[PDB]
């Protein structure tokens, strides 16, 4: 179970980003009950998650290239 | 805690406001007579105490009635007159109340200045947390 | 108790009777 | 998950500070309406309960007034300043923690 | 929960301005013998209310 | 075009904030013109219509004035401050989204 | 409606008659 | 190691905070009388010592009551009046307390600036490479 | 070679203690003077920066030593 | 101990590691070339 786990990770990241986006969209239209500090914190958490994901992607692709560029 | 300064200043402000209110009430009732149920009006003062938590804020335990003798004025036409035909006018020291109001105002301004300075210092404190 | 604290119930309403009932 | 748990306490403290600020603003704006009772919340108990709507309780009156109002301006101002400063401190702590979590990825 | 502060403060400002206007009108017409129709002038004053949709800003009900 | 729409939501929000700011500035500048009517727009419905050529509404007066001027001062000043803050919030949200999109391509 | 809200048609003219006819 | 500056400045900040708190309490209770159990309030001062462990920061040894003469007010019409009708008033100098407050604020700001400068220098040392 | 493990555990304990102290202060009970918490926060941040720099230096050295060509 | 001292020690270790690795790689490359050539 590798591709399934990777797709689950991507699903979680995209879901968090979508939640942040919809919360910001709900706030900017004037719906009560949404806090500016709350939406800012959620957006920052989403950005941190995306940065972690891209770091993992870079590490994995670098390892793949290093391990498959060698000559047997 | 570096935050009990606000509590001390707030307690000082509340105490000064209480004392000023008592002085203003006495000035309003300087020449009153025959309050509720007929008992003569008597002036009141406040007593400041410190909260030994050392150093602490100020509090007012209770308002204490003045023991200075009331003024006895001869006027038999008033039903309050006793067998000697005397009415009991309240004891109010106008100069004392003026001085008390002046002192309360000055203490209030000093405390608000201290609060302003400490608020500036505390606002500047947080810049090092980044 | 001490003024400025937190209470679970309101104080009774204030009144200033000019003359006692 | 772990990321949300690392910041839940600070985020909830920020939110409760904002709500208490709103309560203080309301009960300082209603300073002239007779029959209006001062309101505030028990911050420590609220924070502990939320970390484990919003409960609010009346304030003990300071001095009586004929109209019925029971709000003290100096006390409200001191509480307002304290809550504002603590909100600022919580924001700074959250920002520093997020900056460190971001920095750990390089 | 922080954008309602502007609404509360604006309501308070408007209510205080209305009260000040009423006081100024009373001071100006302190010695008005009659109005347009003929009835004598009568002092006016506002009646505040709690603008809760729970507590919020202050609101003037009527005069 | 997916990028176009994804940034377009916030871009249109910012554009409408700018328009409302301009109208508020206009009714501040003309605050002493007799026979003037206060004008404003409904941000939420306007944004909904634009997402799915701008109409403006007359602000409800609060106090009478003999010279026929109905533009208040305090209410519109609070509106100006709120609009400026929300414009800045939209600006920083759009900037954060754009920077997050950009840094992925590094 | 409530003061400060928004409405479709403008406010009526304001007049200060010195004496009602 | 440049790290002990944090300890030194923290001690300095604690000492200045305590001095400011004592001065503010004195200003608040300048007019106070009849403290708990009847003893009149007495003005308090702090003492600064060096926390040598050569040279080092400043700590507060204890708090001591000032030995300035204690004021008296002639008011027989008060239950606290002594045999001569004198109520005891604390010896607090408002100008002295205000000057102490201002000096403490300035020193606190200077020390936090020192802390920020040392933090910046240490971060630079970290990013030397 | 568990000394790096011990060091990282110690720095993690330090920063966790700083976080606990900050939470205790935000709880609204008097035990903190708003200065000790900030000083501890700064020290924890500096220690974490030192740790991540050490990690970067060590992984670079490992990359170089693995990049040998016998 | 001092932060500047530990940073200098890390720099010294890195430089020495680079020197040793480069010398070893040059020597082994020369030996491999010698072996390859007849």
């Amino acid at each position: 179970s590798f591709a399934g786990q990777l797709h689950a990770a991507l699903d979680r990241i995209s879901d968090r980003q979508a939640a942040a986006r919809v919360q910001a969209e709900k706030f900017t239209l004037g719906e009560p009950g949404i806090a500016l500090n709350d939406v800012m914190a959620d957006m920052q958490k989403a950005s941190v998650s995306m940065q972690m994901g891209i770091q993992v992607r870079n590490k994995l692709v670098a390892a793949y290239q290093e391990v498959m560029s060698m000559q047997v | 805690a570096l935050l009990n300064i606000f509590d001390i200043a707030g307690s000082a402000l509340a105490a000064q406001s209480k004392r000023l209110n008592v002085a203003a009430s006495n000035l309003a009732n300087a020449d009153s007579v025959t309050g509720p149920d007929g008992q003569p009006y008597r002036a009141k003062q406040v007593v400041f105490q410190v909260d030994a938590a050392a150093t602490g804020g100020v509090k007012v335990a209770s308002v204490i009635e003045s023991q200075a003798p009331e003024k006895l004025v001869y006027e038999p036409g008033n039903p309050l007159a006793d067998a000697n035909g005397y009415v009991k006018m309240p004891n109010v020291d106008v100069v004392g109340e003026m001085v008390n109001t002046m002192s309360a105002s000055r203490s209030y301004q000093a405390n608000i200045e201290v609060l302003n300075t400490v608020k500036s210092m505390m606002l500047k404190t947080l810049t090092l947390g980044q | 108790g001490v003024p400025g604290a937190l209470s679970n119930q309101p104080a009774p309403p204030n009144e200033a009777p000019i003359a006692t009932p | 998950d772990r990321l949300d748990a690392a910041l839940r306490f600070q985020q909830e403290a920020l939110n409760l500070r904002a709500q208490r600020q709103e309560i203080l603003a309301a009960n300082i704006a209603n300073a002239d309406t007779p029959g209006y009772q001062a309101r505030d919340i028990d911050f420590a108990s609220e924070l502990k309960k939320v970390m484990v709507a919003v409960d609010l309780l009346y304030r003990v009156p300071d001095q009586p007034s004929l109209d019925g109002n029971t709000v003290d301006m100096d006390r409200e101002r001191t509480q307002f300043a304290d809550n504002s400063l603590k909100y600022q401190m919580g924001l700074t702590v959250l920002g520093s923690q997020l900056k460190g979590m971001m920095n750990v990825l390089q």
